[PDB]
């Protein structure tokens, strides 16, 4: 087999391999997500295709379970492996425990994989950063972000991909108790969070929402334009 | 060292002044200055086809050279001094944009050094252009003096006629060298500017 | 334990690019598919008269209806003989039938694909010509070090293959008898090989309805009348 | 880079394998073998650097099986390794197929073992060439030579070592005359070869001569006392 | 890159491990405290944005009722070690039906840290050392015990040890203020004074986390009640 | 960049019009000047190796040689004109330099190797131009020192040595000059595909 | 062992990309030009043959066009050796699916199954990645007629029309211009391939032997796949032969 | 660039012209000039045993209590050598031009055939440095001798002045015998450099090849 | 390229003559010239220990003829032919090694690298021989111009004091050159003889291909 260390230290202590991994995270498309009041909403920009691609495989907003969904920004390659093996854990947790999955329980097992891939022999750190968001028991939503390094955080409003820091500046300034008040204001905030990094993109914004007991629902392009129609 | 919000900020203002000039030069001064040399080379005085008429006949006091060629030297000399000034302003600006020295993420620093080394070719050539012009004065002045010393050899009169053409030939070369000094330099700056002015940094890792 | 084959900045495979360069530096080899049979002609060059000719043969049979030739590194071909013969027997176990030419060369080239991928193993420096007869259809295939097998009515390889292909652009016609195709391949190697032309130096074999049969030097001497 | 490990050279060569060919040549010993009509003889240089060394303790003639002899030329480190590995094969042959291994398959299996050294980059070729002899009931005397690259072929007259170039020339001169093949007179040809090349007239202890015959398929080593008889008494 | 992991230096040091201890200088400043009446550990959360929740991030977790934790540098490297540390801790009570001593906690962690290697092992082995500086406190029948651990893997009983970026001047400052029988409440005072001085941000209940362990009181995580009291009682 | 939006499009004159103007010189001007120098090489005055026939009469105890000046009248415009065309090729490569990147820089290395050979040719013709001015300086100083030489026939006769060498060098210059036109077009036209488009400008997201 | 010669594909560039993957996309561009079209009546697939010689035979059904299963097929542009590895793995995944659910595998499921194997070598193992780009056609019970394109990095996506290999920038540009979304069907849109394959091929006088065309259409509840007759494709080219005059 | 069936052929024919000339140089011109320079060096003019034979007599009487010329033999020997110098330099530049016209596109694949062309190019530039210098050395021997003769007649006192004139006569004489041996050898050297590698010099990469990788 | 039969013969005769000359260079020329200069060093002409008596003081003024140093001028008759000879012979050695360059291959080239190191060592000797030619012409230019400068200047006598130093510096250099020339003969012998195996036969041509 192939056995050697990949990521090694540096004279300044920083990790060459891991920093280049987070660099590829920023090179990907811009994805955003927020934790609403009674709901959760995800969104990601779409590079504009010209009259070709099908939106079934292109959709970057997936669902790990009925309780928890996710989005990703980075290399599309490593994203599909995490989505598959996380859904396995969701069914394995229900197989082991009759109680449903917990957003914090599933999130840690995800980022824990990327930590294993970093320190394992011959493996590689992923170039993806995923937003794990879902509903806990009693209906309390939770939004967590992963890291190629294996850490995970908690975020009320979050933005990933290209210009993630630029949108985060719009977040911290315009995020207040006025934000994510209602299902409408939560979605309009996600749209406005994608309006800074958009250059003549227009309709390219696609949205998704999960409402209480119901599972992730994809807003139709016309339903998206309904909330996009109000800008000024 | 400590912090001096006044005296140390005067250095930052000196940098912000050069940063303000650099953007003003690229968007205004350079595009106009490069075009001014185009019409300068298209001037019919530099397009002269027959150089047999510009040969200065020597009387062998009644000693003089071609005044039209000297005027052509007097027209090119300011343009040589104008690019040297603009060459030093960019060279200083490139040095003040150098970030701190670190082992990692040093690729962008080498990119700034690669563009910086492209200026060294211009520092030497521009000084050699004006020095060569001043050398023509001594060559043509001594050729007439040697002809005035021994009134025998007629090749010194042909040597002056050659140096009369040798100047004009190198003028048209230098005019193209001066125009290429602005034009190529203006393209190199635009080729490395926009997102590579700050190649790395302001990105980090979300954690540590 | 690591594969040394990497992608060049132009996209080419550097290790396999030099693999064929070793194949072109070997002995010339040609083949022709015409009429009911396929002929394969190779040139065996010893280093002196002190080496036995009949001891080692370049033309080797695989199964009754299939045989192979080669140009390239000698030892690398001996590995493929064991793996091709053993693969055909594993075929005969499952389907209890002789192996077709298309099925054989596929998984035989897969061995080339494995060692151009799995680590710690160099690619092959050989290129093989595949001769087979199945269900009345003659099969002439050409394999390379990379593992890509094509279909050819006629082909040339080894040394001076450019002039060999030029001869096949003219001397090779359709509806050509197998016996005339053998003498045609001799005319192709007439310019390439120099010096003394004998029946022991040239090695020829064919496959037809009766199956793959290697030719003896005595029979080749009659085929050298041209 | 290509000159160190085993990878394809831009000209198609293998330098790790070719530097091995100079390693067999580096051993400083020249070996010759000739295949006769009724016999196959091997004559190699037997070197004794110091008198404190012993004869039977250092020998270049090894027995793979009873009916197959083996001679080795190169750095002795790689010499003993192949012989033990060959005996793990020749013996295994009888455990499976139930008869003495032929010289054809013995050279084929040993080559395959050496072919892995060239194909697998983890290992290295071995610095000793192997010349295997024997006899079969069909082709009679069998003489093969296996290089570290894995190539082997029937050789009527073979040679190895520093003088291999000069040895091959004199072996051609004898065969060019259609030299009549008899047992002991062929033993002279292999001995006279090394004798004319170096221009020495070796002592009986300075050479090592193996023999195999149709009458005696079991490999034998010529006695040094019998060597002295056919050196001095017959130089003719 | 033109060097190995286990390659020795001409001065007798490891290239790999030397940069490990060199890497921990970028971590978060934290200090442990060992008192006669109990053990006290504090850590700076170092929150990079108000949207990031300081309550979810925990650099001090409960292994056993006696033993706490500490984290610095890369957070996930500590989480990997604390996971197996909590497994072997319950494996102790699963056999001997008793709480694991503070010493046996670090012995299990020191074994897991020393196993670092690449070749001649399984893929499930950790290839590179952790960039974490560990502080394991606790109180048992033997009394309060506080241990220090670095990427090398050693554990030594110490009254107070500073970790993180400020560990240089903090460890010398912890020496001066802490002496003799100084107790819990008196330790929190000098703790929050030195920490607030070295870190950039001002002291706040949500900017740092504090927890203590006593002989009669097991590991108790300080909530908004206890955190807001000790910051204004400094 | 937030640069001024005026005069920005004025660079298209030198990046396209002048860029295409240098293109017309490669496949048209350069080959036509090769046949022109061929007519200069067919001149029978370059094939004469006889000293007395080449050198002009000189009377010293001042007659010069105007036949070499007639050759210089042909050599000077031709050697000096190609220098401008080589300078235009240097700038022609400058417009084709892609933006800074790590990978796919093999096309940049091609432009560096070609432009380095252009600077070599530019230096060779520059050393020729310096030598052209040296024919009058050396010959003028030769007869000047020989004008004071009376009893010495050695140095006075050696003045004609540079007069004969002038014919052989100018013939070697024009012969090497004619090659410079073909070598300039041969190097460019070969790699022209990769010089104009050093990276085929192809970047896929996927990530 | 000799870490000096280890290329370490898993190492990221300072630009944050992969060395081998970036050079893999270029190697695909050197291959032949291949295109595909998703229409209403079915899927359309056409491929040029860059190999041109008088001694070529191609006894098989097609060169760059293969049949994955009953309901699906594929094309290829890239390294010809690694294509047979991916083709076999697609046939293994599709048949192992038939074991459990006893039903034909949908189009999207079979594509994402191999792409996990493609990028698994870029994630670890130290083995070189695959330089093969594959086009996917077929029909499934739900989504129906589908057209998919794959990349050597493991990324993929759905496409109504696309092109792979040489002349990718020119063909795809010429494809979109006249492409009729959900309108122009097999009969009509088959004339576009011949029109595009003539423009993509630099050598004029497009030959029916130099190209290959295969279609897949489900009719009467049964999937039908065939390779179009060269004699008819010639007449299909005879259409394009009379197109510039009229 | 536009395609010109004529202007482009002007360079192609110019390359084909150098191909025919190079074959005439290596096959005919070089072997012929080796024998001519061999007899020119073995000539009794350059075969003189004592260097004092070519000392140019100059009568410059030292004051005791004028006619000055050069050596006629040296001038003629230099008059014969200069055409061979002008011929070897011009033809070497044509061979140098021919090899640069044989340089294909710049690619990494099979670029070691061009690396052989680079080594041959460096060997010709080494010859170009020596041959062009010899043309300059003789031009220096003219100025150095003419000035030393003038200085010898300027100060007819020190015996080293009239001696230095005779030493430069001995110097130029032995310098001629060296430069003739250089050009005579440079023909065979460049002949052996090209002919051995001519297989890879004319064909840097194959002829026409590639597998459609 | 194409060529006739006489073309090979003109080169072959050069290959035979230069090979026989190189063989007579190592085993005849070199051992003869090593002892030749060694006898000149032991000869009382070059063995003079007193450098003060070897000087030729000249008067400082129908002006009397001022000769050069009789010792230096007579010893340069030994030095000068040896400087021209060694330079001519090294060229034949440099050229003959260049003909031994095997057909250039991109691998197994260390046999060529050996010849490259030999050529660089001979080029270093050839450069020092050319420096000896400058030294021979230096004494005539330095002594000549200065003595007349010392003749026209009667106020500054110490010009002749340097002329006395030119006599001592020359004899020191005249002996140092022939000492180095004999060393050059010894260096060319040991380098060529020990490396003669790889110079003539850089490639064994054992390639089995």
């Amino acid at each position: 087999s192939y056995d050697r260390a990949i990521t090694v230290f540096s004279p300044d202590g920083h990790l060459f391999q891991v920093e280049y991994a987070q660099e590829a995270v920023k090179k990907g498309s811009t994805a955003v997500g927020v934790r609403g009041k009674d709901i959760v909403v995800l969104g990601v920009e779409k590079k504009s295709v010209a009259k070709l691609q099908d939106e079934r495989t292109v959709r970057k907003i997936c669902a790990l379970d009925d309780n928890v969904c996710m989005a990703f920004a980075g290399l599309t390659a490593d994203a599909r492996i995490v989505i598959n093996r996380a859904r396995v854990e969701c069914q394995s947790h229900r197989l082991t425990v009759e109680d449903p999955v917990t957003v914090e329980y599933i999130t840690r097992y995800i980022a824990s994989l990327k930590q294993r891939y970093t320190q394992s022999n011959g493996r590689r750190p992923f170039g993806i950063s995923a937003l794990i968001v879902g509903f806990d028991f009693d209906g309390t939503p939770r939004l967590y972000q992963t890291d190629p390094s294996g850490t995970y955080h908690a975020w009320k409003a979050n933005a990933i991909g290209r210009g993630a820091k630029s949108v985060r500046e719009f977040l911290e300034k315009n995020y207040t108790d006025e934000a994510i008040e209602t299902d409408d204001l939560t979605i309009k905030l996600v749209i406005k969070a994608l309006l800074e990094v958009v250059q003549s993109g227009g309709k390219n914004i696609e949205l998704a929402v999960m409402r209480r007991d119901q599972p992730l629902k994809i807003l139709n392009p016309e339903e998206i334009e309904k909330y996009v129609a109000e800008i000024e | 060292l400590r912090v001096q919000p006044e005296a140390q900020a005067k250095v930052d203002v000196f940098r912000e002044d050069l940063c303000t000039k650099t953007e003003n030069l690229l968007g205004s001064y350079f595009p106009k200055k490069i075009s001014e040399l185009d019409a300068f080379l298209k001037e019919p005085a530099l397009n002269e086809a027959n150089l047999s008429n510009l040969k200065a006949p020597l009387d062998i006091g009644p000693v003089n050279c071609n005044e039209k060629i000297v005027v052509l030297l007097q027209r090119l000399k300011p343009e040589i001094k104008d690019v040297i000034e603009q060459l030093n302003l960019v060279t200083t600006w490139l040095q003040l944009q150098i970030p701190r020295i670190e082992d990692g993420n040093n690729f962008g620093v080498a990119v700034q050094e690669k563009v910086f080394e492209l200026m060294t070719s211009l520092h030497t050539k521009l000084e050699g252009f004006h020095t060569q012009i001043s050398k023509y004065f001594s060559e043509r002045g001594d050729a007439v003096t040697k002809a005035a010393k021994q009134p025998h050899v007629g090749d010194y009169r042909q040597l002056v006629h050659e140096l009369d053409e040798a100047e004009y030939r190198d003028i048209r070369l230098m005019v193209m060298e001066i125009r290429n000094a602005y034009a190529v330099l203006y393209d190199i700056i635009l080729k490395n500017f926009e997102k590579l002015k700050k190649p790395r940094g302001e990105t980090k890792g979300m954690i540590y | 334990s690591f594969s040394l084959t990497t992608f060049s900045p132009s996209g080419k495979l550097v290790q396999i690019e030099y693999a064929l360069a070793a194949v072109a530096g070997g002995a010339p080899s040609v083949g022709i598919k015409a009429a009911n049979g396929v002929v394969l002609a190779t040139e065996k060059k010893q280093k002196s008269i002190l080496y036995d000719e009949r001891s080692v043969h370049k033309v080797e049979p695989i199964t009754k209806h299939i045989g192979l030739v080669y140009s390239g590194m000698g030892p690398d071909y001996r590995v493929l003989v064991h793996r091709a013969r053993k693969l055909a027997q594993q075929y005969y176990l499952v389907y209890q039938e002789p192996i077709p030419t298309a099925q054989l060369v596929q998984r035989v080239a897969s061995v080339m694909q494995e060692y151009t991928q799995s680590g710690g193993v160099r690619p092959f420096g050989v290129s093989l010509l595949i001769c087979g007869w199945n269900e009345g259809r003659p099969y002439l295939f050409q394999s390379d070090p990379s593992g890509a097998y094509f279909a050819w009515k006629a082909t040339a390889m080894g040394k001076n293959y450019v002039n060999g292909k030029t001869f096949l652009e003219k001397r090779y016609n359709e509806d050509l008898e197998l016996e005339d195709a053998i003498h045609t391949a001799i005319l192709t190697l007439k310019e390439s090989f120099e010096g003394q032309m004998t029946e022991d130096n040239i090695e020829v074999g064919i496959c037809n309805e009766a199956g793959f049969r290697r030719l003896t030097p005595t029979e080749v001497k009659d085929y050298l009348a041209a | 880079f290509d000159r160190h490990i085993t990878i394809f050279s831009p000209e198609g060569r293998l330098y790790q394998v070719e530097y091995a060919f100079k390693a067999i040549n580096q051993g400083g010993l020249t070996s010759v073998a000739v295949r006769g009509k009724d016999c196959a003889v091997i004559v190699t240089q037997k070197k004794v650097p110091d008198k404190l060394l012993d004869s039977s303790t250092v020998t270049h003639l090894f027995k793979i099986t009873e009916n197959i002899g083996c001679v080795m030329t190169g750095m002795t480190a790689d010499s003993r390794s192949q012989v033990q590995r060959a005996r793990y094969e020749a013996a295994n042959w009888k455990y499976k197929y139930g008869y003495e291994i032929p010289v054809d398959m013995l050279c084929k299996r040993i080559a395959d073992i050496s072919q892995v050294y060239t194909q697998n980059a983890e290992m290295r070729p071995l610095g000793c060439c192997m010349i295997l002899i024997g006899i079969d009931e069909e082709q009679g005397p069998q003489v093969y030579k296996c290089d570290p690259a894995g190539y082997y072929c029937g050789f009527k007259a073979t040679a190895a070592g520093v003088k291999q170039t000069e040895s091959t020339s004199f072996l051609e001169k004898k065969v060019k005359k259609k030299f009549d093949w008899t047992f002991e007179q062929t033993v002279e040809t292999a001995i006279t070869c090394l004798s004319t090349v170096l221009s020495i007239d070796f002592k009986p202890s300075e050479i090592e001569v193996g023999v195999v015959t149709v009458e005696n398929p079991k490999f034998r080593i010529l006695t040094e006392a019998e060597i002295d008889a056919h050196l001095v008494a017959l130089a003719e | 890159y033109d060097r190995g992991v286990n390659t020795f230096s001409p001065e007798g040091r490891l290239f790999q491990v030397e940069y490990a201890i060199e890497a921990i200088k970028l971590g978060s400043t934290a200090i442990g405290i060992q008192t006669s009446e109990g053990v006290c550990l504090a850590v700076e959360k170092r929150i990079t944005s108000p949207l990031m929740e300081p309550s979810s991030i925990e650099k001090i977790v409960e292994i056993d009722a006696h033993i706490g934790c500490a984290m610095s540098g890369l957070i996930a490297d500590a989480k990997t070690l604390i996971d197996k540390a909590r497994v072997e801790t319950q494996n102790h009570w699963f056999t001997y039906n008793e709480t694991m001593t503070v010493e046996s906690v670090t012995q299990a962690v020191s074994n897991l840290a020393l196993q670092f290697g690449e070749e001649d092992a399984d893929p499930g082995a950790m290839s590179r050392p952790f960039g974490v500086a560990l502080l394991f406190g606790g109180v048992d029948e033997k009394g309060p015990q506080l241990f220090h651990m670095d990427p090398s893997g050693t554990f030594v009983q110490c009254d107070a040890r500073a970790i993180g970026s400020a560990s240089e001047g903090a460890q010398s400052s912890l020496q001066e203020v802490y002496h003799k029988s100084m107790t819990l409440k008196e330790a929190i005072k000098s703790s929050l004074i030195i920490l607030k001085q070295v870190m950039e941000e001002k002291l706040n209940a949500t900017n740092i986390e504090l927890a203590t362990v006593q002989p009669g009181q097991n590991f108790h995580m300080f909530t908004k009640e206890e955190l807001e009291e000790v910051i204004k009682d400094i | 960049v937030r640069l001024s939006g005026e005069a920005r499009k004025q660079v298209e004159v030198f990046r396209q019009n002048l860029f295409q103007e240098a293109e017309e010189f490669l496949y048209r001007f350069l080959p036509q000047k090769i046949i022109y120098l061929n007519q200069l090489l067919q001149e029978d005055s370059l094939n004469v190796a006889d000293l007395t026939s080449l050198r002009a009469p000189l009377d010293i105890p001042l007659p010069g040689n105007e036949k070499v000046l007639s050759l210089l009248a042909l050599v000077k415009p031709e050697v000096w004109t190609l220098k401008e065309k080589c300078i235009l090729v240097i700038t022609w490569i400058q417009h084709l330099i892609p933006k800074i990147e790590d990978g796919n820089d093999f096309g940049v290395a091609i432009q560096e190797k070609v432009l380095e050979r252009v600077n070599a040719v530019k230096t060779k013709v520059e050393a020729f131009q310096t030598t052209i001015s040296k024919y009058f300086s050396e010959r003028g100083d030769a007869v000047a020192k020989a004008s004071k030489e009376t009893h010495v026939m050695d140095y006075r006769a050696l003045v004609h040595e540079r007069d004969e060498a002038a014919y052989g060098e100018l013939r070697a210059m024009v012969l090497d000059l004619r090659a410079f036109y073909a070598e300039l077009y041969h190097i460019i036209s070969s790699n022209l595909e990769k010089i104009v488009n050093p990276k085929g400008e192809e970047k896929p997201s996927m990530y | 062992m000799s870490r000096r010669y280890d290329s370490r594909t898993t190492i990221f560039s300072p630009e944050g990309r992969l060395y081998q993957v970036e050079y893999a996309m270029e190697a695909i561009g050197h291959a032949g030009t291949c295109l595909g079209i998703l229409a209403n009546d079915g899927v359309l697939l056409a491929a040029e043959r860059r190999n041109i010689h008088k001694l070529l035979d191609e006894v098989f059904f097609s060169e760059k066009i293969y049949k994955l299963n009953e309901d699906m097929a594929c094309s290829v542009a890239g390294i010809t050796s690694d294509a047979n590895v991916l083709t076999n793995e697609l046939r293994l995944i599709a048949q192992r699916y038939l074991l459990q659910y006893q039903e034909p595998i949908p189009c999207e499921q079979l594509v994402t199954a191999l792409c996990d194997i493609k990028q698994a070598y870029t994630q670890f193992g130290g083995k070189r990645p695959f330089g093969v780009s594959l086009l996917y056609i077929g029909w499934d019970k739900h989504y129906g007629f589908q057209l998919y394109q794959s990349d050597p990095s493991g990324n993929y996506g759905g496409w109504k029309a696309t092109c792979i290999g040489n002349n990718s920038a020119a063909a795809v540009s010429m494809l979109k211009q006249d492409y009729k979304e959900g309108e122009m069907t097999l009969k009509s849109a088959l004339a576009l391939a011949i029109k595009v394959l003539n423009k993509t091929m630099d050598v004029s006088k497009l030959s029916a032997e130099k190209v290959e065309i295969a279609t897949l259409t489900r009719e009467n509840g049964k999937t039908v796949i065939r390779v179009l007759k060269q004699k008819e494709v010639e007449q299909l080219i005879k259409k394009h032969e009379e197109e510039e005059a009229k």
